[PDB]
C-alpha cells in the first residue's frame, strides 16, 4: 500500500510535521496496550510505531526494556502481536504502523514468512533494530516483495556512503538517530542533524523521522524546523505506562495529554 | 565492507545495531594491522611467556589409560596464569585496546572467569575495566566478584531478562553503543559479531601450535583427535586451528549434556539447538519454538553461553570438526578419575572433553589411538559443588 | 655415622628416638644414591617439566615500581602445579620413595598446601598416602581437606597438643617409628632430622637455579637480593641455595611478624624465639620459657611451623642471609597492592615476602636495586580471609 | 650414688627380677600423683619411672599423650616435678628414681644445669627419649659428671655396633625395648630377645629392663626367664589412673593390686 506516502503527501499539504509514538505491543497486557493504541491515535498520533516484546533488546534502555518485561509477564507472545496488530488495522485503515523487531525474531521462522504476515495483517514498515545495512540485502529484499517498507536507523555521523546506502536501502521514511547510546527519554542529542537531513533529501532518502531521547513538544518543533519530516517518541511514552500501572484511567489520560502535546508542536 | 571475510559458510555475519557497526570496522582494521605488526607480536609473545607461563605442558596420562591402547595428553591450559586458558585471548584483546587508542575495558562474564581475566589484564596494562555480569550469577560467584575488584575492575550486576550471561551480553552492548570512542569491548569467547570470532580464535591458537610441536616432539606424529569443550568456542578454536589442514586429526567439540539432551535441560545448541541470530551473530541458538533466546544448562557454570562460535557451526557442516555432548554425570566421574589417578583437579567445563575421551578408550579399549583433551582450566573453584553433590549421595 | 654433616653450624642434627635412626640412615643412602643417578634425575626432570611446568616464568613487575629506582622481578612458584612451590619437592621425595621400594607415604600439613602437594604427588605416582593434620586445622581447612581426599588421601584428624601442625608432626613421627618398612615420611619443609633438610633444599634449588638464568638473561647480572618468606624454610632455601656462593647477592628471608613482635603473637622463632631441640633437630623454637613447645601466629596460615630450618639459622649466625619480619597488616597491603597492580592474587605467605621488598623500595625509592620475590604460591585460597578482614573494616 | 648397683645386686640375691612402674608426674594433679606414687612403692615397685609432661612426647601413644594432657591441665610444670621429686627421695632413700624426658626439657635452659638439678633432687636416671645415641655425648657426660646414669634405649633389631654404643655408653640399667612403634600397652613384643640380652651381658651393658606393651604378670616373668633383669610398665598403669579419675580411692586400689601382681610375677 502506500500508507506512509500517503501521510507524508497529507501532511505537507498542511506543512505539519508527523508525531509518531511508540509502545511495546502487549504492555502492560493486551487488552490495556489496545486501549493505550487507540488512545495515542485519538490524541492525534499520525502514525504508529509498535515493539513485538523480545527476550534480549540489546538496543534499547531500561524503559523499554522494562516494557518488554512487563508484556512478557503478562504471557505475550508475537503470535498474539499479530492478531493485535489485525485488530488495530482494521479499526483504522489509513494510519501507517511500523514494527521495531530484532532479528531473531524476523529470522526464526522464515524471513519472508515474516515479511508475508506483516503484509497480511497490514502492516506498512519494518526495522529491525540489529540488522545494519551491510547485512540488509534478504531483509529489505523480502519486505519489497510483501509491500513492506524496510526502514533503516541513520546515524548522525553516518559517512556519505552509509547515507547514500540509507537512502537507497529505505523506503516509508529513514529513521533519524539522535545520539548514539540505547532508546532512552532522558538523554537528549547534542548533534546538529541538518547536514544528514539534507544530504538524504539530496539523495531522494525516504523522510526523516528523528528519534532517540524525543521527549518534549519543543523537540518535535525544532526537529520539523531542521528539515525532518516528524519526530518519534518511545521511552518517554512508555514512562507514562509504567508510572500508571495502577490507574489504567489516568494511564490513558496522561498518554492522552502527553500525545495531544507533542502532535500540537508539529503543527504550522 | 571489511577486510576479512565475517562469515564461515552460512554462520557469523555482523549483527549490530549500525551505530555500532564503525566500532566493528575499526577494531578490525587494528586487528589486521597488529597481525602483521612485528612489535605487537613480540610484545603480546614477550606477555605470554614471562606473564602468562606460556608454553604450558602437554602431560601424559598413563595412570588413566592403563590396560587400554589409548594414549592420552592433556594441553594444560589450567597451568596458566588465572587458571584457564581465557588468558590468553585477554592479554591480546587489551594490547588491541591500546594500539586503538583506547583507555577502558567493558567485558561480560557468566561464571566469573571472563571477569577474571579481563580484571587481571587490565590491571597489567593499565586500562580502566568495566564488567557486567547477570545477578544470578553475582550471587552465585561471590568469589570471583570480589577477585574482579581485588584486581580494580568495576562489576556492574545486570537484573533484565533472566539475570545470567545472556543479560550481561546485551549490556555489554547497550554500554558499547555509547561507549565504544573511549572504551574497547572485550568479548570473552569466539562468537559475537566479527571480527571477534577471528580475533579471538587467533589469539588463542598458540594452544593447538604449542599442542602439535608437544606431540610431534613427544610421539614423533600428530594426535588421532584433539578434544575439547565448547561453551562459546573460544579454547576448542585455539586447540583446533592449527590441526584444521592435518585432515587425518580428528576434531571433537564436546558440549554440555546437563541432564541429558532428551530433558531438554543442556547446553547444547550446536548440535540440539536452531540457528538464529543474536549476539551480533547468525549461529545455533538456544531458543523457545518462537524464537525468545534461552539459557544453556549444565552442571559447569562456565559451559553457560548460549550459542556457539559461528566457525564451529561451520567445521560442524563441511564435517571437518565433529561435535557430541557429555552430561553432568559424567563430566563429574571424569573430575573424580582425572583428581584420583592423575592427581591434577579439571574445571568441570574441561571435565566435558575428559568424559568425552574416556568413552572414547572405554568403548574400545583395544583400538590404538593418540588423543589429546585442552585441559582449558582448573578445577579449584568446583570443589564445592562437586562436594555437595556427592555429599546428596554419601 | 652418616655420609653427609647432619648439622648447620650448630644447628640441625638427628634428634629422634633411637628406632627411627635406621630410617634416616637409609633415606639419607638413597637420597644420595639418586643424586649420582642419571636416570633418577632424568625421571624427576621430566615430571618436573611436563608434568608440574617448569620452568615458572620470571615476572618483571613495572607497575609496582613506577617512580622508583627498584626494579623487581617475582619467580612465579604461583604458576607451578598445585599453585604452590610445594610441589616441587614432593615429587622428589616419592620418587625416593619409590627407589627405596616403599609403596606408602605419611605426611602432616597445617595449611593443608603440603597434604595436597603430597597427595597429588602420590596419586600420580601409585603410592598410598596417609596425612595428618591438626584437629583445629582440619577444621578451618574444609577446601583443602576435601582435595586430599579426591586425590585418594587418608586424612587423619590429630587431637592431641594444640591439635595444629606441631601435633600433626608428632602424629607423622609417632607412624613412622612403626611402619617406616613400608612407608616413607614425606616431610613438608627444610627442617625437621637430617637428612630432610638437605633433601629438601636440593629439591627446591631449582628454584633459584631458573632465577639465577631468568635474571641473567633479562638484566644482565645477579640480583641485588632475592627475598622469600620463611615458615619452615622450603621456598626460601630453593631460592638461596644457587645464590649462597655469589657473594653480592643478598638472601633475605622473611618470617611472619603477626599482630607485631613486640606483641608475642608472632611467628619468627628465628629472629625471636629460642634455639631448643624438637621435631628431630635443634634449632630456634617458638617455646615457652620452660621449653614447651608453642604455635605460630600469622594472619597466613602456611607460615605457621614453629621452627625454622636449620640451614637457615645458621646462614644467618655467620651473616650470609639477613632475616626480617613482615606483620599481618603489612602482608595484607602488598597483597592488595600485587592485585590492583599487576594483576596476580599472591599467597599470603608469599605476601610477606613482596611486602619486605615494598618497604625497600619505598624506604629509599631513588637507591638502584635490582631484586627478586620468590611468589611461593597463588592467593586464590585468601580470598575468604582478605575479605572478612576488609569487611570488619569496609 | 649407686641405687641402680645395689637394686640390681639385692634383687640378683634373690634370683628376683625388677618390675618397675612409669608414671607421669602430676598426673592428674600433684598431690594425687604422690599418692600413686607411695602406692606403687608400698605395693612393690622395685624402681620408678616418672615422666615430666612435655608438649610434645612423640615417642608416646595416647595413653601416656594423655597423662601428659591431665597433667598439663591440673598446671603442672618441670619445676614443680622437681619439688615433687625431692619430696619423694625424701620419703624414699634407697628406690632407684630414672626421668622419662624430652629433649627440650633437658637442653632448654643448660644440659649439665638439668643435670646438676637431678642429682641435687636425687633422681639415678635419666633417659631422654629423642637422644639417640648419636647425638647422645654432651647428654651422656653431663650425666656422668652428676652421678645420674644415662639411659639408652636398644632397639629390638639393634645391630652389633649399635649394641657395642649402648653397652658402652649407658649406665644404670639399659632399655630393652619390645617393639618398633610407640609406648603403648595393648600392643605386645613378638620379638625374641634372648639375643640381644646375651650380647649386651657380653659387652658387660648395664642390667636389661624389658619395656613396650609390658601389661600383665607372665610378661614380667618372661622376661626374666629371657635373661632380662626385669620389666617397665608404663601404659597399663596410666590406663589405671585414666579409668580411675572419678574416684582417688579406687584408683589407689587398682594401682595396688596391679602392682603386686606384676612384681609378684618376678620373685623366684
Ligand atoms: O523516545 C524516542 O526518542 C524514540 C526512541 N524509541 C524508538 O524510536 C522506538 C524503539 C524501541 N526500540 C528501538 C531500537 C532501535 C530504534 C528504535 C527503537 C527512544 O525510546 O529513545
Ligand atoms: O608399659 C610399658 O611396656 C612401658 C612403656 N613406657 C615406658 O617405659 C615409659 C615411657 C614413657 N614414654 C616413653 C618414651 C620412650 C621410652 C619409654 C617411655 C609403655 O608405656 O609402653
Ligand atoms: C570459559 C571456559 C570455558 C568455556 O568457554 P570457551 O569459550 O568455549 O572456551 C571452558 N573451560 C574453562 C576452564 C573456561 O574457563
Ligand atoms: C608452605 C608454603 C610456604 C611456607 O613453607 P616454607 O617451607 O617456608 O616454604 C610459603 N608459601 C606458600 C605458598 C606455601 O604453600
Ligand atoms: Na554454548
Ligand atoms: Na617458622
Amino acid at each position: 500500500m502506500e500508507r506512509y506516502e500517503n501521510l507524508f503527501a497529507q501532511l505537507n499539504d498542511r506543512r505539519e510535521g508527523a508525531f509518531v509514538p511508540f509502545v511495546t505491543l502487549g504492555d502492560p497486557g493486551i487488552e490495556q496496550s489496545l486501549k493505550i493504541i487507540d488512545t495515542l491515535i485519538d490524541a492525534g498520533a499520525d502514525a504508529l510505531e509498535l515493539g513485538v516484546p523480545f527476550s534480549d533488546p540489546l538496543a534499547d534502555g531500561p524503559t523499554i526494556q522494562n516494557a518488554n518485561l512487563r508484556a512478557f509477564a503478562a504471557g505475550v507472545t508475537p503470535a498474539q502481536c499479530f492478531e493485535m496488530l489485525a485488530l488495530i488495522r482494521e479499526k483504522h485503515p489509513t494510519i501507517p504502523i511500523g514494527l521495531l523487531m530484532y532479528a531473531n525474531l524476523v529470522f526464526n521462522n522464515g524471513i519472508d514468512a515474516f515479511y508475508a504476515r506483516c503484509e497480511q495483517v497490514g502492516v506498512d514498515s519494518v526495522l529491525v533494530a540489529d540488522v545494519p545495512v551491510e547485512e540488509s540485502a534478504p531483509f529489505r529484499q523480502a519486505a519489497l516483495r510483501h509491500n513492506i517498507a524496510p526502514i533503516f536507523i541513520c546515524p548522525p555521523n553516518a559517512d556519505d556512503d552509509l547515507l547514500r546506502q540509507v537512502a537507497s536501502y529505505g523506503r516509508g521514511y529513514t529513521y533519524l538517530l539522535s545520539r548514539s547510546g540505547v532508546t532512552g527519554a532522558e538523554n537528549r542529542g547534542a548533534l546538529p542533524l541538518h547536514h544528514l537531513i539534507e544530504k538524504l533529501k539530496e539523495y531522494h532518502a525516504a523522510p526523516a523521522l528523528q528519534g532517540f531521547g524525543i521527549s518534549s513538544p519543543e523537540q518535535v518543533s525544532a526537529a520539523v524546523r531542521a528539515g525532518a519530516a516528524g519526530a518519534i517518541s518511545g521511552s518517554a511514552i512508555v514512562k507514562i505506562i509504567e508510572k500508571n500501572l495502577a490507574s489504567p484511567k489516568q494511564m490513558l489520560a496522561e498518554l492522552r495529554s502527553f500525545v495531544s502535546a507533542m502532535k500540537a508542536a508539529s503543527r504550522a | 565492507t571489511t577486510l576479512l571475510n565475517p562469515y564461515f559458510g552460512e554462520f557469523g555475519g555482523m549483527y549490530v545495531p549500525q551505530i555500532l557497526m564503525p566500532a566493528l570496522n575499526q577494531l578490525e582494521e587494528a586487528f589486521v594491522s597488529a597481525q602483521k605488526d612485528p612489535e605487537f607480536q613480540a610484545q603480546f609473545a614477550d606477555l605470554l611467556k614471562n606473564y602468562a607461563g606460556r608454553p604450558t605442558a602437554l602431560t601424559k596420562c598413563q595412570n588413566i589409560t592403563a590396560g587400554t591402547r589409548t594414549t592420552l595428553y592433556l594441553k594444560r591450559e589450567d597451568l596458566l596464569h588465572g587458571g584457564a586458558h581465557k588468558t590468553n585471548q585477554v592479554l591480546g584483546q587489551a594490547l588491541l585496546a591500546k594500539r586503538m587508542g583506547k583507555s577502558e575495558i567493558i567485558a561480560e562474564t557468566g561464571a566469573g572467569q571472563h571477569g577474571v581475566a579481563s580484571a587481571l589484564a587490565s590491571a597489567l596494562l593499565g586500562l580502566k575495566c568495566r564488567i557486567y555480569m547477570g545477578a544470578k550469577d553475582v550471587e552465585r560467584q561471590s568469589p570471583n566478584v570480589f577477585r574482579m575488584r581485588l584486581m580494580g575492575a568495576e562489576v556492574i550486576p545486570v537484573h533484565s531478562g533472566s539475570a545470567t550471561l545472556k543479560d550481561a551480553c546485551n549490556e555489554a552492548l547497550r554500554d558499547w553503543s555509547g561507549s565504544y570512542e573511549t572504551a574497547h569491548y572485550m568479548l570473552g569467547t569466539a562468537a559475537g559479531p566479527h571480527p571477534y570470532p577471528t580475533i579471538v580464535r587467533e589469539f588463542q591458537r598458540m594452544i593447538g601450535e604449542e599442542t602439535k610441536a608437544q606431540i610431534l616432539d613427544k610421539e614423533g606424529r600428530l594426535p588421532d583427535a584433539v578434544i575439547a569443550c565448547v561453551g562459546g568456542g573460544s579454547n576448542a578454536i585455539g586447540m583446533f586451528a592449527d590441526f584444521i589442514n592435518d585432515t587425518s586429526v580428528g576434531l571433537i567439540g564436546v558440549e554440555p549434556g546437563g541432564h541429558g539432551i532428551e530433558t531438554g535441560e543442556h547446553g547444547a545448541p550446536l548440535k540440539h539447538g536452531r540457528v538464529g541470530i543474536y549476539f551480533g551473530m547468525k549461529a545455533p541458538m538456544m531458543q523457545t519454538a518462537d524464537g525468545q533466546i534461552e539459557e544453556s544448562y549444565s552442571i559447569s557454570a562456565g559451559l553457560d553461553f548460549p550459542s556457539v562460535g559461528p566457525q564451529h557451526a561451520y567445521l560442524n557442516s563441511i564435517g571437518r570438526a565433529d561435535y557430541v555432548s557429555i552430561t553432568d554425570d559424567e563430566a563429574l566421574e571424569a573430575f573424580k578419575t582425572l583428581c584420583r589417578h592423575e592427581g591434577i583437579i579439571p574445571a568441570l567445563e574441561s571435565s566435558h572433553a575428559l568424559a568425552h575421551a574416556l568413552k572414547m578408550m572405554r568403548e574400545q579399549p583395544e583400538k590404538e589411538q593418540l588423543l589429546v583433551v585442552n585441559l582449558s582450566g582448573r578445577g579449584d573453584k568446583d570443589i564445592f559443588t562437586v562436594h555437595d553433590i556427592l555429599k546428596a549421595r554419601g
